[PDB]
């Protein structure tokens, strides 16, 4: 017995070094990871997350974003139109305009709209006819561009680390005024300069600026009372930057050799 | 605290029934936990006068009940006699316990009703005076026959029980409560008479008081009243004591209980002609002094105890119990009355040590209003005059200073409004403090509130804020949310986030989250611990099951699996993330280290109808631990091992960065068997170690546009060597282009075959057959030289 | 026993800022109560006493079962006690350096 159970003990010895029976983990899409990261940043600042239509009216895609029927933006050549008036959305701003109007002219508004967007273009390693945006929109009563700047700083840190700085360059979009194009300090080279940032030490990640008076007013808000800031970014681009992904199409091709690299948590590192 | 409605109406009238009184008191701060009705379940109870008694062979009584003719009542009670005013339940009458009073005949003789004990109208024996305890009640003085008995008895009454907070010692008394009610109902309160017809002598010539421990006795006074005659208290004293859960004893003893209840001031009475001296001395006990309490138990004192003495000798434990000779007795005729303030902590500890907690001592514990110390002595002196034939000597002998009986506190209405969220004017705020009976003057925009010492809870002006809010009403306080001016996004820390994610992945794999007890039996506290290290025991465990902190999660997870299995729950899968505790030696906080462990037994996968049954084994258990490492992006290694409760040939140590951080293994077949368990596996890991690895961002590798190369090698080894050692050199030799390896087969006399599949790939540069053969063959050479055939 | 455990769990919180009011504690409690027991919940604040706060409150949630008729769950009062709270006490702030 202290013979027999003792030599059962020994017939039962194992190499504990051998492969476990895997209990496999599926992957979260890199594009979803970036969106949720950004969801989490803004939930924590009191914002809501809004979804809208992927097929949209040209009033909300365009007219309500300060693109009158003339405007070159609305070329049938560069957007996927379905009729004269209906098309695949080109950005997530229609959702934000539809949302504002519903609020009949009372703030705050503070929303973040991620989603799929669509552009009439030929596909290669840096161009996709379907890709993703996140926009947001804050409308309140003494909203300043200093306030858009602090918000962008948090976004940039969220995405690329606590040490990031930003740079704001003047620019122009019809729906905002003033407008900015936004760079993040390069997360690879401190600020020496590198391939990643085209040896400038700055990488462009966002555009933004103050919501344009006409945009507020077409939606019912009073531009003498309320200001506004908004911004867009592209997870496809962010995640190709962050990881060195070589081909935008890799997001929509679902090679498991691509997808399955994105199982694990990440941190602020050191 | 028990407040009689009846009684309270001597000091204040709210103009309202007792239920509405209770409700408004509750709403504004003092919880009325319940209401005791002394009229309940009683009908037709009247006073009788017993005119005559015959006992030629029961007690047959002729009783005047305020009708035309006397009624005969047979009463078997040993103390009933002619001359006595008594309580009669008339025919037609009801008493508690569903008792019915019927026309009747006892031993052939009419009884028209019943003469009652206090118990028989619902009074507890506990508080029935000794005189009437084992027969019937007899009124201490004359009352008109036919009168409503409960009314005559002062028991046609309801009594509120307060369940008070420590805040509100003031409502430990009738006088405190009447001040509260008078505020609530904005009506006048009246204190009772305390002016006595004083004699020509002074207590100054009767008595000295000296205090030796003034740190511990802020005040001590006495008065003297001479020529008391001891007899029953009047019925309103008796009944009020009773309603308040105190047994009446006699007029003098009862006065001191009564004025305790009335004013909140504990009073003590000494037989003046038995103090044994004409000096009272307060001081500490001496170490191992003795006294004998009224009680005839002998009390070993410590020096922390305050006693009363004369000069040689303790005549009492101050504030706690009288001694065995200075006390009032039936013979007493001259009395000294104490009104003293004793230190709350001193009294609390003495009474607790000696198990001599009283209603009076608890008043000292919860703190005494200075405003009423003399007035309440004066009240007991007045009552002793009135009800004890007492003769009240002029003056008071005292030692110490009571302060001012008001303390001014300044406040502004902005501070009130900004603290609460109100918009009240000075007027409305100033009126609230007055309502409460606080003299309040407005100079500019500053109120000075003159806070009387009978509210000893109120000392600072936040105290005064609560008054406003509770009086004006918490219902009226507006709902807002604070707007922070320094803006930060709320997020989980990295560690917090990883922990949510990790729990998710363990739940995703079939493991239930456990929470076990931190405290184990001292015997098991060191179970499964790998570093020797002191355990942490409680001074006073409630259970031997819960005596010592935990150096592992496994004892209680094993217990929990034992328990499930006994209940026929055979498939148990649990994990826990929890602290374990390791002594940093004496007087030092321990190291609290967060572990991750779990335990598994039963099937992992089952679908009976298909014949699917996958039983948990060791490699499933490793799979769990591998999956934790994968999700966290951590590299764990695994070498064979020997531990404690574990199967010694199915146990492994787990390492992260050359640190050992835990183990996995099957339970020892003995330990299994002790717990009635089948094949069972546990793992345990230092989550703190895990969480120190900063893993950064995921390292993406490019997708290859062309194929890699796969070769399967076959080895022969010391049957005896860890696969881990093969994998390690191979992977040490494969440079840039070894992508992955797999042991996909093993055989075992003396040597084992290991089949291993190598996967070469280069997502970066063009892979060539020449580099892959160069490297391959350098692999198989590193292998040969660290001791490997084929 | 069935209602008493020598080991159990708490959540507390603490807000310290510059014009913090009891209205602000009340709105916070309202959200807590809705979070736990549903958007329709109301609260009730009853006066009370804890040494570390002043004013102090004991906090009930409207019963989530009976609308507000009354039931076993809420001891037929329609209110259930879930929280205590109140303003941090001056001494507590100051011993901590604020
Ligand atoms: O104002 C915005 N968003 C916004 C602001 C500035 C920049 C960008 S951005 O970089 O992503 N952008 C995307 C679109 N691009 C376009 C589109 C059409 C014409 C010109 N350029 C410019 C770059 C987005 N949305 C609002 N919704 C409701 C009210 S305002
Ligand atoms: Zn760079
Ligand atoms: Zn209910």
């Amino acid at each position: 017995l202290m013979e027999k159970l003792n030599q059962q003990l020994a017939e039962e010895t194992i190499d504990v070094t051998l492969p476990s029976r895997q209990i496999s983990i599926g992957s979260k899409h890199p594009l979803t990871r970036t969106v949720e990261e950004i969801e989490d940043l803004f939930l924590g600042l009191g914002y809501e997350i809004v979804d809208g239509y992927e097929v949209e009216q040209d009033y909300y895609n365009f007219e309500a974003l300060n693109l009158p029927k003339s405007h070159p933006a609305r070329d049938m050549q560069d957007s996927f139109y379905i009729t004269d008036e209906i098309l695949m959305r080109t950005h997530t701003s229609p959702v934000q305009a539809r949302t504002m109007e519903k609020r009949n002219g009372q703030g705050p508004v503070k929303i973040i709209c991620p989603g799929k967007v669509y552009r009439r273009d030929s596909d290669d390693a840096t161009h996709s006819h379907q890709f993703t945006q996140i926009e947001g929109l804050v409308v309140d009563k003494n909203i300043k561009m200093s306030d858009l700047k602090g918000t962008l700083e948090l976004v940039a840190k969220k995405l690329f680390g606590a040490d990031r700085e930003i740079r704001l360059r003047p620019s122009y979009f019809p729906f905002t005024e003033p407008s900015v194009e936004v760079d993040v300090s390069c997360f690879k080279c401190k600020g020496k300069g590198c391939n990643v940032c085209k040896h400038t030490g700055w990488i462009e990640i966002l555009g933004a600026g103050m919501v344009h008076p006409n945009v507020l007013e077409m939606a019912g808000f009073d531009s003498n009372e309320y200001s506004g800031f908004a911004f867009g970014m592209g997870p496809d681009r962010i995640a190709m930057l962050k990881y060195g992904i070589e081909d935008i199409r890799y997001f929509y091709t679902n090679d498991v050799r691509f997808l399955e690299q994105f199982k694990a948590v990440e941190d602020r590192g050191e | 605290m028990l407040i009689s409605n009846e009684w309270l109406k001597d000091y204040v009238d709210a103009g309202v029934k007792v239920e509405d009184l209770a409700e408004r008191i509750t709403r504004t701060g003092i919880e009325v936990d319940n209401m005791i009705d002394y009229s309940k379940d009683i009908k037709n109870l009247v006073v009788g006068y017993i005119q005559s008694k015959e006992k030629g062979s029961g007690n047959i009584c002729q009783v005047d009940i305020g009708e035309e003719e006397p009624v005969q009542i047979v009463c078997g009670a040993p103390n009933v006699d002619a001359g006595q005013h008594v309580i009669v339940a008339k025919v037609g009458g009801r008493l508690p316990g569903g008792i019915k009073i019927k026309r009747a005949k006892l031993r052939g003789e009419r009884s028209e009703g019943m003469i009652c004990s206090l118990q028989e109208i619902g009074i507890s024996s506990n508080v029935v005076p000794k005189a009437y305890e084992n027969g019937i009640f007899v009124f201490p003085t004359e009352v008109e026959p036919g009168t409503d008995a409960l009314t005559a008895l002062y028991l046609n009454d309801q009594v509120m029980e307060f369940d008070l907070t420590p805040n509100r010692a003031d409502a430990l008394s009738m006088v405190g409560t009447a001040y509260e009610v008078a505020a609530l109902y904005q009506t006048e309160m009246t204190k009772p008479e305390t002016q006595s017809n004083e004699t020509s002598e002074s207590a100054t010539n009767e008595l000295s008081v000296t205090i030796d421990n003034p740190e511990k006795v802020p005040y001590y006074s006495a008065r003297v009243v001479k020529n008391v005659s001891i007899e029953p208290s009047p019925i309103w004293v008796q009944a009020r004591l009773i309603k308040a859960g105190i047994r009446p004893i006699n007029n003098v003893v009862d006065i001191s209980n009564y004025v305790l209840l009335e004013y909140g001031q504990p009073l003590h009475m000494f037989d003046q002609d038995h103090i044994g001296s004409k000096e009272i001395v307060v001081r500490q006990a001496k170490d191992e002094e003795t006294m004998t309490t009224l009680d005839n138990n002998e009390r070993k004192l410590v020096d922390t105890d305050i006693v009363i003495s004369n000069g040689q000798e303790p005549i009492a434990l101050a504030g706690v119990m009288g001694g065995d000779f200075s006390e009032v007795t039936e013979q007493t005729t001259n009395v000294v009355i104490e009104g003293a303030i004793f230190d709350p902590v001193s009294i609390r500890h003495t009474s607790r040590r000696l198990n001599l907690r009283s209603e009076a001592s608890s008043r000292f514990e919860k703190g005494i209003a200075t405003e009423f110390v003399d007035e309440a002595v004066d009240r007991a002196c007045y009552l002793l005059q009135e009800l004890a034939s007492g003769e009240v000597l002029q003056d008071r002998v005292s030692s110490g200073d009571l302060g001012s009986f008001v303390t001014p506190i300044d406040i502004t209405a902005e501070k009130v409004n900004k603290t609460i969220g109100f918009n009240l004017s000075n007027d409305e705020i100033q009126s609230i403090f007055r309502q409460l009976g606080f003299e309040t003057t407005l100079k500019g925009e500053t109120l000075t509130v003159n806070v009387p010492s009978r509210r000893k809870d109120i000392t600072i002006k936040e105290d005064l804020i609560e008054e406003v809010a509770r009086i004006y009403g918490y219902d009226e306080i507006p709902s807002s949310l604070p707007v922070f001016g320094e803006v930060t996004s709320g997020e989980l820390t990295d560690r917090q986030h990883k922990t949510r994610t990790l729990k998710e992945t363990l739940e995703g794999a079939g493991l239930n989250q456990a929470i076990t007890y931190s405290l184990v039996s001292k015997d098991h506290a060191k179970d499964f611990a790998l570093q020797e290290r002191p355990t942490i025991s409680l001074l006073m465990p409630m259970s031997e099951a819960h005596a010592t902190l935990r150096q592992s999660l496994l004892p209680h997870l094993i217990e929990a699996t034992a328990y499930n299995v006994a209940r026929k729950n055979k498939d148990v899968r649990l994990y826990e993330i929890g602290r374990v505790f390791f002594g940093n030696g004496e007087g030092e906080l321990p190291d609290e280290v967060e572990y991750l462990s779990g335990i598994l037994t039963g099937e992992y996968v089952v679908n009976a109808w298909q014949g699917k049954k996958e039983e948990i084994d060791f490699f499933i258990a490793k799979g769990v631990v591998d999956r934790v490492a994968e999700k966290l992006n951590l590299e764990f290694s695994y070498k064979a091992g020997k531990i404690e409760g574990l199967h010694p040939g199915r146990t492994a140590i787990v390492s992260l960065e050359g640190q050992d951080i835990g183990f996995i293994g099957e339970l020892h077949p003995q330990v299994a068997a002790d717990n009635d368990l089948k094949r069972t596996y546990v793992f345990e890991l230092n989550y703190d170690a895990m969480m120190q690895v900063a893993v950064g961002y995921i390292n993406y590798e490019q997708i290859p546009k062309f194929p890699g190369v796969t070769r399967d090698i076959a080895l022969e080894v010391n049957h005896d060597v860890p696969s881990s050692e093969l994998k390690q050199i191979i992977h040490n030799n494969g440079e840039d282009i070894l992508q992955s390896t797999l042991v996909f087969d093993v055989y075992e006399k003396g040597k084992k075959s290991v089949a291993i599949r190598l996967n070469y790939l280069d997502t970066e540069d063009t892979l060539t057959d020449e580099r892959v053969s160069k490297i391959h063959d350098k692999i198989l050479e590193a292998l040969q030289a660290e001791g490997a055939t084929i």
